[PDB]
RNA sequence: CGGCCGGGAACUCAAAGGAGACUGCCAGUGAUAAACUGGAGGAAGGUGGGGAUGACGUCAAGUCAUCAUGGCCCUUACGACCAGGGCUACACACGUGCUACAAUGGCGCAUACAAAGAGAAGCGACCUCGCGAGAGCAAGCGGACCUCAUAAAGUGCGUCGUAGUCCGGAUUGGAGUCUGCAACUCGACUCCAUGAAGUCGGAAUCGCUAGUAAUCGUGGAUCAGAAUGCCACGGUGAAUACG
């Protein structure tokens, strides 16, 4: 048919996810939401676009994450279904930024710098 | 609930009671157990005489308590007469694995004491 | 404070590298090693040849040497004789058939390392150590350098109490990496010690990056 | 370091590349599960004959140009003094100061 | 005839893709069908030394060397174009493995 | 632990000293380096000098130390007390 | 800091419940960025403590937090060289934050075996005001009120 | 019912080349200025985040034990080699760390989600034996292909119910495995047994402003074997800044 695609983003993770215009079913890697999301958060923050721009009912979508853990593969797949609602509709974008979907979070890490036991944890100092 | 000359806790499970037992520790207690046929579960109370007479058949069959203790002395004393560096240490007190003694070696050497 | 090395914080993006080959951790040692055997060998020889640069290539069998010197005509003499010499010599330090080519520098007062040499042999045959510094950065400012600068260091005129002495011209960006800055060092051995020679030569700066 | 202590090392290069096979060989026969007592206990005797240099594990990795025992990376033969002023002269293809 | 693989690896990425253009080059032109050059990833290999002689442990180098890999696979050679490869030598400091079959 | 398919080890020179002290008969200390080799049984009887870094201590081996290396019997350092 | 004027960081709203000062009560209990297990445990105390005290989990939570806010603080100033301990008034954030610390720390003290159980009734007695929390905030007023002479510093 | 195989170059990804962010546009404050405060768009907004990059000089700072090097000194010894020992001692003092004192937890069962690396005298699978460390046989692989290599915290169920405990693991006894000529002094790891102190630590003092602290695991160099150190990688992920 269509198949709206959206590529979302998380600080390892990538998410590809279709929509498609059915019913309210949610595949993620061959499986169900919560099957793959034991985190009750994990499946809100996935939930989050589609209640804000009502489509829960409305889009099917199968989804494919990869690399990072549970919260980064969440909000990956947050964002990409942010993305392909966006190229669906086009209407959206306001709304979706305004909530703050549209937004790729850039944080990834710091990395641990010679010197320091973390990235900016420093050893412990003595005066004597 | 006397296995061996010793008292043993009722309240708790049969794993970790038995362990009570100076020589019996979690992997022998639960050999022990899987060859009486009693589960692990269970606690030592609301058990049938029958089963804890298995049950000091079964610990029969290990050298513990007051035997393993004075096996353990021999050990240790036999090492003294040998004359050995291991003997030596024993006698002296201090670490016998070869760990350092310049610092950290109060479990040995006791509580500190000042000069 | 101290300052990194100019020409090691420029390589890849304004140098390149002297030796210039692909080889797997298995024989990476081995040829470091007979690179050096190489360079070293082929300095002591042309000393009185006004080397500035040896650039070792490596073929997958072959070794390809790649001097370049002020004085072309010194160093391969009378037709091919000192260049089979030097070539055989290296052949056999190498364990590989070997190929020399050398480059001539048409400009040797604007080459750091012949500039810093020619200062260190002056300072051996006992000259005023400010004239030569001096008379260094002016022929290369003449010759046309953006920049030059010069640092002298340790017991110099024979002072107990040693000291470093410096003297710049012209304009010597050292924090802009696209900067095209000539470096290297020497060392005269006096006969009250080491005596260390340091030039920096800003030539220019490459806009168009060529690695 | 020392040309006494440089002499030692390629002394223990030599003579572990002379006894290599027989070193390996009477291994075999010690290691080997199907052996004897007679065998194992004299090829056991016979490895604690051999011109003890000749042993790898008698050997120590020492820069190529200095000899420092100490602070050696394999990849380049060198220490960790020799390396850094190599890669400032770029002598060492592809080596350059990292930022990620 | 069974497809021919060749692997290019070099310390310098411009010095492979020059390299690389040359190869597609020879043998597309010779009439067997290039299939690349696939970009394989690139080795980072990094190095962290003690810059100060004595004693300063926090006073460190970090050096790197970086690998990059490029895949070039002929299928369907042709007598010309295998021969055509083999004359044409490229720039030295690029190691070639011809894997074929 | 040596391992136990390879064997307890013990020293040529000390080997063929003590088999030819057995055959001989003799009762002179046995002046040894060997410090890593471990004791067996036809050593039982014996007065064996082990070097301890600076001197050779004469140690009489008895059957309760079969199994024991000599070393063991050789004490290198020398601490009597700090204050 | 001496030169910067940037305000609070954007914090998200409690999944479950959708309230901002719930989302800093759970991050307030949590440790070693172990958010699960502290969403967990708030969730458990906030049903059971609604069941007790009365009717929705919010309106529970936010009569205990009244019951422990604070009106006034005290500081340490330094003007006449010694040191003058001052009265100062909390602003409402602040007021939030430190009913919340002060909750959480308690519910951490007291004797009872989970911790769901203990922040339940710690919120419970802090409601009913004989809380180890609502006496902390007695003792801060009480202390504020006694060397409140200083208050014009 | 395995991307596995026909196939597809859509998507992830792999690099290479480009575009993009400039207070550029709007409003306000302002010296009619620079600038500042908001906000529109935008993935990113005011140096977007991080790194490399350390001016003239200071401390006769450190290193003659990397090296080079002036002077001085030893030359059948201050140099040469070999075996054993020591650098690992132990009344004590100081510094930096690791593991704990537990229920936001221990143990048991089930189950999910990473990144970055290394590998040829090397990484070593599958299978068989061993309670285990490991052993035997042994495919593959100079490797986006094969191996290291099962991520852990997490999630679900059960149990322990506030104890010096089913917390904690020191110490010691016995038995072993592997590397290595060789584990006595003086290795690592495994199994059985044992089960110190320790219940959040005075004065004082340290680090940290965000994917940071805190916590959880993984890899690498050095290296035959020998990390709680060092250097990297990702998972979860805060509090507070009035001044
Ligand atoms: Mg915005
Ligand atoms: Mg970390
Ligand atoms: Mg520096
Ligand atoms: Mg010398
Ligand atoms: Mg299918
Ligand atoms: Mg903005
Ligand atoms: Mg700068
Ligand atoms: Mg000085
Ligand atoms: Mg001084
Ligand atoms: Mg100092
Ligand atoms: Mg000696
Ligand atoms: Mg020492
Ligand atoms: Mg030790
Ligand atoms: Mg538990
Ligand atoms: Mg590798
Ligand atoms: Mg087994
Ligand atoms: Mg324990
Ligand atoms: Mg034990
Ligand atoms: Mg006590
Ligand atoms: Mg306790
Ligand atoms: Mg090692
Ligand atoms: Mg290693
Ligand atoms: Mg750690």
């Amino acid at each position: 048919e269509n198949q709206y695609y959206g590529t979302g983003r998380r600080k390892s993770s990538a998410a590809r996810v279709f929509i498609k215009p059915g019913n309210g079913k949610i595949v993620i890697n061959q499986r169900s939401l919560e099957q793959y999301f034991g985190r009750e958060t994990a499946r809100m923050v996935v939930r989050q676009p589609l209640e804000l721009v009502d489509m829960v009912e409305k889009l099917d979508l199968y989804i494919t994450v990869k690399g990072g853990g549970i919260s980064g593969q969440a909000g990956a797949i947050r964002h990409g279904i942010t993305r392909a609602l966006m190229e669906y509709d086009e209407s959206l974008r306001s709304e979706l930024r305004k909530a703050g979907f549209v937004t790729r979070d850039a944080r990834q890490v710091e990395r641990k710098k010679v010197g320091l036991r973390k990235a900016r944890r420093r050893p412990q100092f003595s005066k004597r | 609930a006397r296995i061996a000359g010793i008292n043993i806790p009722d309240h708790k499970h049969a794993v970790i009671a038995l362990t009570s037992i100076y020589g019996v520790g979690k992997t022998r207690s639960k050999a022990i157990l899987a060859a009486a046929g009693i589960a692990e579960d269970v606690k030592i109370s609301e058990l049938s005489e029958g089963q804890i007479d298995t049950l000091r058949d079964e610990v029969a069959k290990f050298v513990v308590e007051g035997d393993l203790r004075r096996e353990i002395s021999m050990s240790i004393k036999r090492l003294m007469d040998l004359g050995c560096y291991r003997g030596l240490r024993h006698r002296r007190g201090l670490p016998v694995r070869g760990q350092r003694t310049k610092t950290n070696a109060r479990t040995r050497k006791g509580p500190r004491k000042p000069i | 404070g101290q300052k990194v090395h100019p020409n090691g914080i420029r390589l890849g993006i304004v140098k390149p590298w002297n030796s210039t080959w692909f080889a797997n951790t298995k024989e990476f040692a081995d040829n470091l090693d007979s690179d050096f055997k190489v360079r070293q060998y082929l300095t002591k020889e042309l000393a009185k040849a006004s080397v500035s640069r040896i650039v070792i290539e490596r073929p997958a069998k072959s070794i390809r040497v790649t001097i370049h010197t002020a004085r072309p005509g010194i160093v391969i003499g009378k037709k091919g004789e000192d260049v089979e010499k030097l070539r055989k010599v290296v052949a056999d330090i190498a364990g590989v058939p070997a190929q020399i080519n050398i480059a001539e520098v048409r400009k040797p007062e604007l080459d750091a390392k012949l500039v810093a040499d020619s200062i260190t042999s002056q300072l051996e045959r006992r000259v005023m150590f400010r004239r030569a510094m001096k008379r260094a950065v002016q022929n290369a400012m003449r010759l046309g350098a953006k920049g030059i600068k010069v640092e002298v260091s340790g017991r110099l005129g024979g002072a107990e109490i040693a000291r470093t002495e410096w003297y710049r011209e012209g304009r010597v960006p050292l924090h802009t990496l696209r900067a095209d800055i000539d470096y290297n060092t020497s060392e005269a051995h006096t006969t009250y010690g080491v005596i260390g020679v340091k030039v920096w030569i800003f030539k220019g700066e490459i806009l168009g990056g060529m690695a | 370091a020392k040309q006494s202590m440089k002499a030692r090392e390629v002394k223990r290069v030599a003579l572990a590349d002379k006894y290599f096979a027989k070193r390996a060989e009477l291994k075999a026969i010690i290691s080997d599960v199907n052996a004897s007592d007679e065998d194992r206990w004299n090829a056991v005797l016979k490895l604690q004959t051999l011109p003890r240099d000749s042993s790898p594990s008698r050997q120590r990795n020492r820069c190529r140009q200095t000899g420092r025992p100490h602070g050696f990376l394999r990849k380049f033969g060198l220490s960790r003094i020799k390396v850094r002023e190599a890669a400032m002269r770029g002598e060492i293809p592809g080596l350059k100061k990292a930022s990620w | 005839n069974q497809r021919i693989r060749i692997r290019l690896k070099a310390f310098d990425h411009r010095l492979i893709d020059q390299a690389t253009a040359e190869i597609v080059e020879t043998a597309k032109r010779t009439g067997a069908q290039v299939r690349g050059p696939i970009p394989l990833p690139t080795r980072k290999e990094r190095f962290t030394v003690l810059i100060s002689p004595h004693v300063n442990k926090d006073a460190r180098d970090q050096y790197e060397i970086r690998t990059h890999l490029r895949l070039v696979d002929i299928v369907e050679p042709t007598e010309k174009t295998v021969d055509a490869l083999m004359r044409l030598d490229l720039a030295a400091g690029v190691d070639v493995q011809i894997s074929l079959g | 632990p040596r391992s136990l398919k390879k064997g307890p080890f013990i020293d040529l020179h000390l080997l063929k000293k003590v088999e030819k002290a057995v055959e001989s008969g003799d009762k002179k200390p046995l002046r040894t380096w060997s410090r890593r080799s471990t004791i067996f049984p036809n050593m039982i009887g014996l007065t064996i000098a082990v070097h301890n870094g600076r001197q050779h201590v004469p140690v009489f081996v008895t059957d309760e130390m079969v199994g024991h290396k000599l070393g063991e019997f050789a004490p290198t350092r020398t601490y009597r007390g700090h204050a | 800091p001496r030169r910067r004027v940037i305000g609070q960081r954007k914090i998200l709203p409690d999944p479950k419940f959708g309230s901002e000062l719930l989302a800093k009560f759970v991050n307030i209990l949590m440790v070693d960025g172990k958010k699960s297990t502290a969403e967990s445990i708030v969730y458990s105390a906030l049903e059971t403590l609604a069941q007790r005290s009365g009717k929705s989990e919010l309106e529970a939570f936010e009569v205990a937090l009244e019951n422990v806010r604070p009106t006034v603080e005290v500081k340490s100033r330094r003007v006449g060289g010694s040191t003058y301990q001052v009265p100062v008034e909390v602003r409402p954030v602040r007021r939030n934050a430190l009913a919340m610390r002060w909750i959480v720390e308690a519910a951490r003290k007291r004797g009872d075996k989970s911790m769901a159980l203990r922040l339940a009734n710690e919120l419970s007695d802090a409601a009913e005001n004989k809380g180890t929390a609502v006496k902390k905030r007695e003792d801060v007023h009480r202390m504020a009120e006694a060397n409140k002479a200083f208050a014009h510093y």
